[PDB]
This record gives structure tokens, C-alpha cells and sequence, in this order.
């Protein structure tokens, strides 16, 4: 049995997918995550319906957002 | 949740607050508390799309709301000195 | 309070079913996945999860995922 | 949540009770009743009517202290209200024959948005 | 102890977002996470789906009301 | 030191470097501006707040303001 955060620990360092519940979704390398499961991702790619909308760089997404996080892959 | 302790200074400021929901509160404070539930007088509430409605006080749960525009005078760094 | 919701989750974990999770901030789009861990906060780790919408009758394959509790409006099986 | 259901007297957390209240929810009177402000629930049980309105804290977005026309309380609601036969935000107003009590149904509401 | 008296009833359940679901309290937790059976979503077009034995959380729950 | 390796280190180099942050809030509106002070749940003090939205671009500018920090979506390190 794989709970979240083992599994979100896995994931640091590696790229992956944050979908947001309002819809967007952020594609980068997962920096870091605190005990709230805020994350840090790199090379932030940001997705608005279904298509890239910019390169944002390093960001800082509250946990709150969340819908779910994957790795790419 | 450290910084509420910023907006416990506030009592006698008069702010807009914007809700999550677009209402916005101009009011002055009388207290927030630790969960900033935020207490005001003398206020006009602005429902998103409505006219503006009278209140002789309010009180708004903390997670309510967005932001607080503060006065252009505040002393932030003095209120910040904890 | 004969039932405890947590049974299900443990049952459902237990069981490899599929389940389907409802989502709290939109209609259009629901989760679906075996649930293989999760936590008190009722966060799942999802197994050959997929986005489903209904409109257009399509699914989005996610494979493995964290799903954040706060979402779940219903879960049920599939 | 919001419960529709007949609404008792709680045997436990009453703060603050009172007769001879009209619910307002946007434009309509609903009718006139008894206020119950407890630790968990602010409700409300019509006197003509069999099933009242009982309300988790969490969901009264804010509240205060208006005039409709006469000085009563004022408190908003974070969705709308679908009471079957009876009436994204609803207003909602409680109006009292008697103006001094709405001082303390204000503090006593506080009191209770605090505990939650 | 507020849901204790609809355990085993009926009840008509309207959940964020527009929807609505109906079915019979077996159960819930001190959250308000609540174990509905025999649960029939009833969608926007008029048609109802058995949904089965759902667990609904709290936070989602508008309105509740009893069908008995 | 969760500070300054954790997520909120985005926070913690705003601050430190007194750059401003790019912060998208809820229903499409962004705040542009100087983290004057932010905690754990990353609520903060702004100044020089520019609040942009769309309808067409809008703006306006607000020189202090206090954000709850659960109206935080994202929060760039760099604006632009």
C-alpha cells in the first residue's frame, strides 16, 4: 500500500503533472513539498485548455489548489 | 498562521475588504481574531452585481475573505515589528 | 453511524475495485482509479487513474496518481 | 449543510434563544418563528409550518447587524437555497418584534462563528 | 448527534455544482463524511442512475432534507 | 530553513531580495507587487500592488494590502 506521501516524496526531483481544481494544469520538475503539500516546481510549463500558455519559470503552488498530482511517464 | 497577528493591530482602520465570492466590505475594523474572523462597523457591503447595502456591523469568517486594502498611511513596518 | 465511511476506503483498498470520485469544484470531469493508499485527510493514491468527461464521452489516461481529498464530493463504485 | 427538518429545542450548547422572529431569505418572509442559536447550528423553527431550517456555521459566510425596515440581524449564505416549497449567495434576514434582542443575537452569533 | 436521527431514512441530498442524489443514511463520522445506499443520482436530464453504496463528504453536502 | 529550503523559499527570496512576485488569485485576477512579510500558510503583507484582470486588459494599483494566503494559486518567482 502506497500512501500520498511516500508517494509525493518519489516524485521530488522528477518531472511531473499538478492539475489544479479550477481547471489549469502546470507541468514541471517537483523541487520540493512541505507537510501541507505545497510544491515547488522548475521549468514550469502552464497549460490553460488543453494548451501551453507560457513558460513560467520556478512557481510556488498553495496545496489548497490541488486537484492531483503524476509523473510524467 | 502567524501574520493574523498584523491584522489584530488594525482595530479603528477603516479597509475595503474583498471577498472570495467578489463581495466587497469598506468598513471599520473593530477586532479580528486569530482565525481572522474580521469584525467592522459603520460599513456599505457590496454584493458582486448589486447595490451597495447598509450595516450597522459586520462580522466575516476568515475564510471568506480574499484581501484587505489597507490604508495608504499604514506604518507597515511598525505594525510588523511583533 | 452503523457505517463508517473509512470501511468503504479500506474495503475498496482491500478489493482493487474501481471507484469513481466525483469532484467538488466542477461537474463536467470526474476521477477514476483503484485505490492502492491514503490518509487520514482521505488524500488517495490512485492506481491506472483516468479523467472522465462526460460531454464528449471521452477519457484522459493518467496512470498513477495523488488525488487531494478535498476534492471528493462522492466516491462510489464502477 | 443546511438540515430541513421539524427543529426542537436543543438539550445541549443553546446560547441565546427567542420568539416572534420572521426568516427573510431574499425577498420572501418565510414566516414567523422561533430562533435557535447554538454551538454547532444557527436554526430556525416556524410556528405555522412543520419543518424548519437548521445551519452549520461554517456555511454562514458572515453576519451583522441591518435594518429591513425594522433594526434586525442580517446574515449571507455562500450558495443558494432550495427549500421545496418554501423559497451564488442567498440573504437572509431575522427580523424580531422586538429590536433589543437583535444587540444580543449578534454577539451571541460571534460567539458561535469563533468556536468553528 | 445531529444526523443520528436520520439514520436508516431516506433522504434527498443536494450537493455542490447543481447536482442532487437520493438514498438511504447507514452511517458517518464526527466530519459529517456520510455512507449513503441504494444512492440514485438524479441528473440534470430527469434521468435517475443506481449509483450504489457512496460515501459522500460532508464539506459538499448544500442541503439536506428528509424524504420520510 | 523550511523556509529556506522548502516550497515558500519562492516567499522567502522575494523577501530577501526584495523582487517582486507575480501571484495568480482566484477568478482570473493577478497581484504584481513586493512581499513585504508572508507566513507558513502564506499569508502577506504586499505593497505596490498591481491587480490585473481581463473582460481587454485591466488594472489597478493598490499600495498596501494584506492577502489571505489560501487565495494564493501560484506564485512566480519571476514576473514576465
Amino acid at each position: 500500500p502506497l500512501n500520498p506521501k511516500p508517494f509525493l516524496n518519489g516524485l521530488t526531483g522528477k518531472p511531473v503533472m499538478v492539475k489544479l481544481k479550477w481547471g489549469m494544469e502546470y507541468k514541471g520538475y517537483l523541487v520540493s513539498v512541505d507537510g501541507y503539500m505545497n510544491m515547488q516546481l522548475a521549468n514550469t510549463e502552464e497549460y490553460i485548455d488543453g494548451a501551453l500558455s507560457g513558460h513560467l519559470g520556478e512557481v510556488l503552488i498553495r496545496c489548497n489548489n490541488v486537484l492531483y498530482i503524476r509523473g510524467v511517464e | 498562521m502567524k501574520l493574523v497577528r498584523f491584522l489584530m493591530k488594525l482595530s479603528h482602520e477603516t479597509v475595503t475588504i474583498e471577498l472570495k465570492n467578489g463581495t466587497q466590505v469598506h468598513g471599520t475594523i473593530t477586532g479580528v481574531d486569530v482565525s481572522m474572523n474580521t469584525h467592522l462597523k459603520a460599513v456599505k457591503m457590496t454584493l458582486k452585481n448589486r447595490e451597495p447595502v447598509q450595516l450597522e456591523t459586520l462580522s466575516i469568517r476568515g475564510n471568506n475573505i480574499r484581501y484587505f486594502i489597507l490604508p495608504d498611511s499604514l506604518p507597515l513596518d511598525t505594525l510588523l515589528v511583533d | 453511524v452503523m457505517v463508517q465511511p473509512i470501511n468503504l476506503i479500506f474495503r475498496y483498498l482491500q478489493n482493487r475495485s474501481r471507484i469513481q470520485v466525483w469532484l467538488y469544484e466542477q461537474v463536467n470531469m470526474r476521477i477514476e482509479g483503484c485505490i492502492i493508499g491514503f490518509d487520514e485527510y482521505m488524500n488517495l493514491v490512485l492506481d491506472d487513474a483516468e479523467e472522465i468527461h462526460s460531454k464528449t464521452k471521452s477519457r484522459k489516461q493518467l496512470g498513477r496518481i495523488m488525488l487531494k481529498g478535498d476534492n471528493i464530493t462522492l466516491l462510489q463504485s464502477v | 449543510m443546511v438540515l430541513i427538518m421539524h427543529v426542537s429545542p436543543p438539550e445541549h450548547g443553546l446560547l441565546y434563544t427567542a420568539n416572534n422572529i420572521k426568516l427573510k431569505l431574499g425577498d420572501k418572509v418565510v414566516g414567523e418563528g422561533t430562533v435557535y442559536i447554538a454551538q454547532n447550528t444557527l436554526s430556525w423553527q416556524p410556528t405555522e409550518l412543520a419543518e424548519g431550517i437548521s445551519i452549520e456555521w461554517k456555511q454562514v459566510s458572515l453576519h451583522g447587524i441591518s435594518s429591513n425596515p425594522r433594526k434586525c440581524i442580517y446574515f449571507m449564505l455562500d450558495h443558494k437555497v432550495e427549500w421545496n416549497g418554501v423559497y451564488e449567495v442567498t440573504e437572509c434576514w431575522l427580523m424580531p418584534e422586538d429590536i433589543a434582542t437583535v444587540d444580543t443575537m449578534y454577539s451571541a452569533m460571534t460567539t458561535c462563528q469563533a468556536l468553528h | 448527534p445531529e444526523l443520528k436521527k436520520f439514520m436508516d431514512k431516506k433522504l434527498s441530498l443536494k450537493l455542490n455544482g447543481g447536482r442532487h442524489v437520493q438514498g438511504i443514511l447507514r452511517g458517518f463520522d464526527p466530519f459529517m463524511n456520510l455512507v449513503i445506499d441504494e444512492c440514485v443520482e438524479m441528473a440534470t436530464s430527469g434521468q435517475q442512475n443506481n449509483i450504489g453504496m457512496v460515501v459522500i463528504r460532508g464539506n459538499s453536502i448544500i442541503m439536506l432534507e428528509a424524504l420520510e | 530553513e523550511e523556509f529556506n529550503t522548502g516550497p515558500l523559499s519562492v516567499l522567502t527570496q522575494s523577501v530577501k531580495n526584495n523582487t517582486q512576485v507575480l501571484i495568480n488569485c482566484r477568478n482570473n485576477k493577478k497581484l504584481l507587487g513586493r512581499v513585504k512579510a508572508f507566513d507558513r500558510h502564506c499569508n502577506m503583507v504586499l505593497e505596490n500592488v498591481k491587480e490585473m484582470w481581463t473582460e481587454v486588459n485591466k488594472d489597478r494599483y493598490i499600495s498596501k494590502m494584506f492577502l489571505r494566503g489560501d487565495s494564493v494559486i501560484v506564485v512566480l518567482r519571476n514576473p514576465l
